[PDB]
């Protein structure tokens, strides 16, 4: 029938990370079909501002990438989580930023 | 030398935010340059370079030729829905089309399409038939093969029409696509039941095309590593990784090997 | 530029 293909994401900083320095967080999500998702950049759970999202793309396969970015200064106690939720999903899913420091 | 210029349509029936009825996105060497949606309705820039194109009333014309097309994405979508025997509801139709210089000067290019998320027609021009996958992509190959037309139109397209463009487009993007930016890169430690994870990553290179490894006391450990896809940043440059898990005392024989475009000679990094 | 002929399926 349908394609019905969950999506996998990384989660990733546009420089290399120091505590207080201001910086910009990625949150890659390919290999889903169909084209339908909800793709949230979150601070310790708080909706992030100023949250961009790249016109989506596909490739080979029909499976469609996204790219979702947002400015965000890090520190050693917040926890910078992507929720991505997918029809293919049972339920949504988070993906966690795993600092450099 | 080489280049490419490639669009890529998909449309649903059943929109969802962020997944207008149909869209469309031009990419030069992979890099977007132009937008297209039914809701705005507006053909858009999404490059600098696009900005100098020098032909004057191109966007209004453009944008209405997108307009019009839409009409015919609708009408296939529900060929589809018949042809297939399925209920309405969510359906999706996607199309890549476009050329490529290589090397050499020679040309190539491609049309394809696809149908709830598999392949349906591809074209091969060189032979002007259309290669279908289907029981049902198998009607649309016979309706345009009879008819005669499409085949050697978009041949025509392709071979011609797409190729002029690639040579203006890049050579008016010149600055943006011969640019060079280094990666800045940094090795990460981490041990927990006495496994050391050496994570080296590589922020904001381009062009795309990078290698990363792992040496221990100079000897590639091809096995022992894994890495991730070159993912994008937001200003068009690149991002990768590659971890490996190696012994706390084995730490200071471990160095990462970054090879770039923008380099002469490859970087070597320790933490 | 975009391919104007497109064809019905």
């Amino acid at each position: 029938g349908q394609a019905k293909a969950a999506p996998k994401v990384q989660v990733y900083s546009r420089h290399p990370a120091t505590a207080g320095t201001e910086n910009i967080l990625n949150c890659y999500v390919e290999g889903f079909h169909p084209p339908k998702i909800d793709i949230a950049l979150l601070k310790n759970g708080e909706p992030m501002k100023d949250v961009k999202y790249n016109d989506m793309s596909f490739g080979d396969d029909w499976t469609f990438q996204r790219l979702v970015y947002a400015p965000f200064t890090p520190t050693k106690s917040d926890v910078y989580t992507c929720r991505v939720d997918h029809e293919a999903f049972t339920e949504p899913q988070s993906f966690r930023w795993e600092p450099d420091f | 030398e080489p280049h490419s210029v490639r669009y890529f349509h998909t449309a649903v029936s059943e929109p969802s935010p962020g997944v207008p009825q149909f869209v469309s996105v031009g990419y030069l060497d992979g890099e977007a340059f132009v937008y297209y949606d039914s809701e705005t309705r507006r053909k858009e820039p999404r490059a600098d370079w696009t900005s100098a194109i020098d032909d004057q009333q191109y966007w209004e014309r453009i944008t209405r030729i997108s307009q019009n097309n839409e009409q015919i994405y609708r009408v296939n979508l529900e060929t589809l829905r018949e042809r297939y025997n399925q209920s309405r509801g969510s359906h999706t139709w996607q199309r890549m089309y476009g050329c490529d210089l290589l090397e050499d000067g020679s040309i190539r290019g491609f049309d394809q399409y696809g149908y709830e998320g598999r392949d349906f027609i591809a074209l091969d021009k060189d032979t002007r038939t259309f290669t279908a996958a289907d029981a049902g992509a198998q009607i649309t190959k016979r309706k345009w093969e009879e008819e005669g037309t499409f085949a050697e139109t978009m041949k025509f397209y392709l071979e011609n029409t797409c190729i002029e463009w690639l040579r203006k487009y890049v050579s008016y993007g010149k600055d943006v696509l011969e640019r060079r930016e280094r990666p800045e890169v940094r090795v990460s430690g981490m041990e927990a039941d006495k496994i050391l994870t050496l994570s080296c990553r590589a922020h904001g290179f381009y062009p795309r095309p990078i290698s990363i490894s792992w040496l221990k006391d100079g000897v590639v450990q091809e096995q022992e590593t894994q890495r991730g896809s070159t993912v994008p940043n937001s200003d068009g440059t690149y991002h990768i990784w590659a971890t490996i898990d190696v012994l706390p005392g084995d730490r200071d024989k471990y160095q990462c090997r970054v090879e770039h475009a923008s380099l002469p000679q490859p970087g070597l990094f320790s933490w | 530029a975009e391919a104007i002929i497109v064809a019905m399926v």
